[PDB]
């Protein structure tokens, strides 16, 4: 698995950090796959960019 | 948010529910963002296609 | 410019090229670049790839 | 549909809201579905980070 | 770093291995980054598919 | 082929451009396709936005 996260800017680096551990962690326990074959992107977009569901 | 997961072909309906759970539970719990407005895709390939340190995976096998 | 689509497997040929100089149009008359400098590709897969509003789609 | 266009710095903030709003448009109408399963990110980049047709910048 | 490819199916598994080969030695000469630290995965799909130059391509041979 | 590459920030924008001739050449080598059908994208992430093996 290559995961790749796009959520809008604002979070704190910390936070950031966590949400890259957990979806590790989230993968590995429902995939069974070795966290040494997980790949994680984190990327940020400002909300103008992001539309989820036709919604602007 | 856009979540995306490009993996090996195989696995199986329930892994990606559960997948999908999990994935959406942890960026909804670290965006404050609503499940309605998380969206995840899952790409699938050959073992072939994915290269881990440098040496090809062999295909998945459930 | 690059653009990609990831759909649901199942669109005939004739509605993915319709998508392409749809999608072409109106990138190359936002992005003044000619349509020719447009890549576009499309990644098709199962309706469970597919999660919109915390539900997964059924095939289509 | 799930539509990712990585384009050119330099539109406005209005004319990027606009171009969403049209590959929404131009999608449902060819493809047919739906604007509440349809998703769009857009994403800028300097030119120099981009070549087309094998093009240097 | 993480690289992804999209590309017509078709490719063999050879013309695949040279292509990740040469592929992680570019990126590794100009990140430093050995190939311990480089992921890499192709995406295939038929020429309909793919957009050039305005024009959908034809099925890869 | 459409080759993206995810890198750490911090290369000089000439040695990006060598990157993406590099990724041209060699997909062109081991492939055997021509440049006008070759696209790059080169983006770049705050190393602390990459794991890699879980790292």
């Amino acid at each position: 698995p290559f995961i790749e996260c796009h959520i809008a800017t604002g979070l704190s680096v910390a936070r950031k950090q966590q949400l890259i551990r957990d979806v590790i962690d989230v993968t590995n326990k429902s995939i069974g796959s070795d966290p040494k074959i997980i790949n994680v992107l984190l990327v940020e977009h400002a909300e103008a960019n992001m539309s989820i569901s036709g919604r602007i | 948010p856009m979540i995306s997961c490009d993996m090996r072909y195989g696995r199986t309906d329930e892994q990606k529910r559960a997948l999908s759970a999990g994935l959406l539970r942890v960026i909804s719990e670290a965006t404050g963002e609503p499940r309605e407005n998380i969206f995840f895709v899952i790409r699938e390939g050959s073992g072939i296609n994915f290269v881990e340190h440098g040496e090809h995976l062999p295909d998945y096998v459930p």
